[PDB]
């Protein structure tokens, strides 16, 4: 019951998390949102659909100016996830977060 | 833990 | 030290949970509901005034859109509280809602 | 665990 | 690793809890607001600043209507040391909580 | 607990 | 025979990596660059003053747009380097660059 | 995790080194020129790309002029692998090389 | 090793 | 050693 | 297979290092400069012609600012030894490095 | 009886194939080229002038454009053997059929 | 390694010798047509390609007035290669040759 | 020899 | 099979190599030349005709120049059998190079 | 063979 | 070898 | 090493 | 009875001999000069103010042209001991050098 | 004998 | 090592020390002259070069007025080895002289 | 061979060294200057003449601004010399100073 | 040494 | 000593 198909997951995997690092992106680290998600109340279920993510996001959004590391990681993971589900070809996040703004 | 090194 | 009288108990003891159901609700859904608003930091105090229960449910109002199963279903539950304590006729927690709605 | 099904 | 100087510290130890108190304020609570924060979820480093303690300030403020007695001892524990990382020669907490006021 | 009686 | 004085190296361990993390700056990552420099043939001498900071932060520049991490990292610790000479209360490494943007 | 799809290394095997020549590109030969590149400390993972490849020539190709057998080597591999990431049916090193001079 | 995770 | 005889 | 003829090596010898000094030019400086040419990947074989030290000389001289001691003791000897290619009776290396700036 | 002089082949064992290469012509090849001619049933004493190797030259020619690699092996040599015995100072096979083209 | 594909060798095999005939084209004229052509130093990598096919048959047309058996079998062997490559379906040598006569 | 009847 | 009828063998024996010579042609220099024909891949039939020696000996003419003793000699034993073949009472082979240059 | 790497 | 002379 | 003092 | 303070010591000994080398002065050489000056007659007490070593120097100055390596050596660690009792905060001879000729 | 590099 | 190469030497021992003296000049007054400027701590490499005796020359003038026998000798002996490498065929020390004072 | 004549001596030995000392002058301040213009390498027979006092006195004069306790030693010598060669009664060193100054 | 107190 | 009688 994984979030992403095994095509969308095949997109995953290969994005990097820091722009010019060799770490890629893992399974795990959709499966540890997905379990933080449940800390602060929010619905897991919205993890489902590039809307639900943007929902997410914008909930989340307000507390970055002081939010800890764990709430900058989960925020920036949905980030790469909405890009996924829009199927963007973003390559790292901050090529996620940058598309992402462009649409403010 | 689990949690990515995003930022 | 129950939030409510016996006698807004024998009025909450009869509003069924569902507008067609069979299921009432309980003095053990009010005690669940007291002890996770302090999961949420909030004072549980408040749900004994009609003000209280008020302020709770302006405070819990806009985390409901992406809002997990507790937090709609403490919601519904200091919804229906509030209705109980301004000693409305409410029979169901769609009339509870209305109810709270039409002061919008 | 005790939560009502209100909704 | 203390947040304060000993200079600092020699100042905040001197202040009391209530306008009219005995107590006085300890260590003990500063690291019981940095151990509190994490509840939160809000970042602890940003009790080094004046400027994170303000932000933070800023982010607890809307919770305080409806928020429980360790909300409150938490926002008015920051606001004190926000006032002594001020170094404004405040007396108590309700002198912190009229200095940071004025200035809104 | 360690809480102050600030208020 | 530190690059940093101890009053400086007081500053600079205070350093953060990242703008919200955890993690400290120590002094082998100063001695790490100054080993790095030499695989460039660059003047490893210039990191003593704020003007040679400047000046291999000048001629690393053009590299990064393409630049390794190791590279990328080189350049952040001596942008670092150079606020601290400067004596700027910068707290991360991306202040540390905005405040090195600000002069171009 | 090598660079090109089976379909693009299949295109790749066929370019032969020289005009008239008998000798055959290699997948050996990227694998060596992904070696290499972190000689010059340029990013490997820009080979990825059909932008990373052209970010890579524009930075190498200043230093032709005067380069040793192994930068020539480099850049005519990293052209022709721009190429087959274009998808052009170059079949020679000179035609990658006539095909990127005439975007000039 | 020893380079910091700067970036 | 590897290099294509490119040149 | 020397890069100077028996006749420009007996003129190479008489050369001093510093203009008051007393220590000679050697073939091993000579030796010296062809085996590190190949640390920064530049062709040695332009050194056996005027032309060739000359743009070896164009490709360094940017790098000189801030050029370490190899750096400098490398574009000082192929100064020396582009002015015995145009046979300049030059006797010190700063007679070399003007002979070359009145180029400029 | 070979075709150069030993001036002239002092002369030919110094040019490189290749421009940036470090392979250098030898006599095998001159040797190589005049056993190579016999087979088109040319008249190999042609090579021991400048205008018989522009006579050779003018007739392999027009088989160039769809010429095997000893045909174009054949062509470059005599065109170098051409530039040596013009005696022009050629460095490389590229050197000389620019020589040759300029004439066109 | 053969010339044709799969499929266009299904085609091959299907074109007789002789507008008439019974006889079959067969992939051993093609093996033989790539040994010839190595006689006439014409380089056989250019069967691979229509414009290759065009080039050779070229530059065999003069020669075939005084043609030997030889030479007028290979020219009418890569005349169809030329048809088979350029997927006109063709079905006998002399519809290959009317084929490319109209284009001159 | 394995030349065709082409012509 | 001879090319020539016995009268016309009878007229080619009687014509001598060189002008002022005392060789005589041979039979073997017409089997000689038709041996040596397939070299160039020309058909040998065509010695048979006058119209076939002027066609092989207008295909030769441009390999003169440049060529070797044996096209040199098929040249003028081609030469003299068309001359035969004409029946032109040519007494050497200046003779009969002079009668086919007067139809140019 | 003996051919030069000319090309 | 055959050839003659005539040149 | 081997480099002249040349500067 | 050193020339220098503790403190300026501790600037001299920072100065490096050549602008680019590796090699800082040390206390012998202002030893070893104050050892040579009495081979010139020259009054060694001169050393101790910026006057007196402005008054060395311009002694000296006229013998620079012709002289010797102990006469240059001698004249540049004056310079720069001038320079450290100026308290120019100069990082090399030739800094120290410039600065002295900007006085002029 | 003491003399430093300085030139 | 001589100042005088074997030719120059060859004329200056023919040169006599008074005008009309028997004493020839010999190598062992070069070996003093050079062994005695570094009495002076004047350069003993200028010796080599008809500039360096000029500037020799040019710095002992001053003192002959009052000078000693050494002196006196030294600068005569300069002299002359001036006019050698002029190769000016002086014959004496006063032709010498006069020499260089008519370039006064 | 003393430098004086004995009624010149007689004079001499009656100067007092300094003006209110009581130390007289001896011959061997005499013998002790004319050791030591050896050093300086001038003619110490100069000594002997007014005029060749005169002539020491203005080649050691631009050095006592700088000279050491030796030069002003000698200098003061010379000049009570030249003062008792004149026959100036002069008493002491200043009458002797002042007597020279005066004819400046 | 020799030399006077002359200074 | 070596020196020439040159003067």
């Amino acid at each position: 019951a994984s979030v992403l198909s095994g095509g969308e997951l095949d997109k995953w995997e290969k994005i990097r998390l820091r722009p010019g690092g060799k770490k890629q992106y893992k399974l795990k680290h959709i499966v540890w949102a997905s379990r933080e998600l449940e800390r602060f109340a929010v619905n897991p279920g919205l993890l489902e659909t590039s809307e639900g993510c943007r929902q997410i996001l914008g909930q989340l959004q307000p507390s970055l100016q002081t939010g800890s590391e764990e709430l900058r990681s989960l925020y920036n993971t949905i980030a790469v996830l909405y890009c996924v589900h829009q199927r963007i070809d973003v390559k790292d996040t901050k090529e996620a977060l940058d598309k992402i703004e462009e649409e403010q | 833990k689990g949690r990515p090194g995003n930022f």
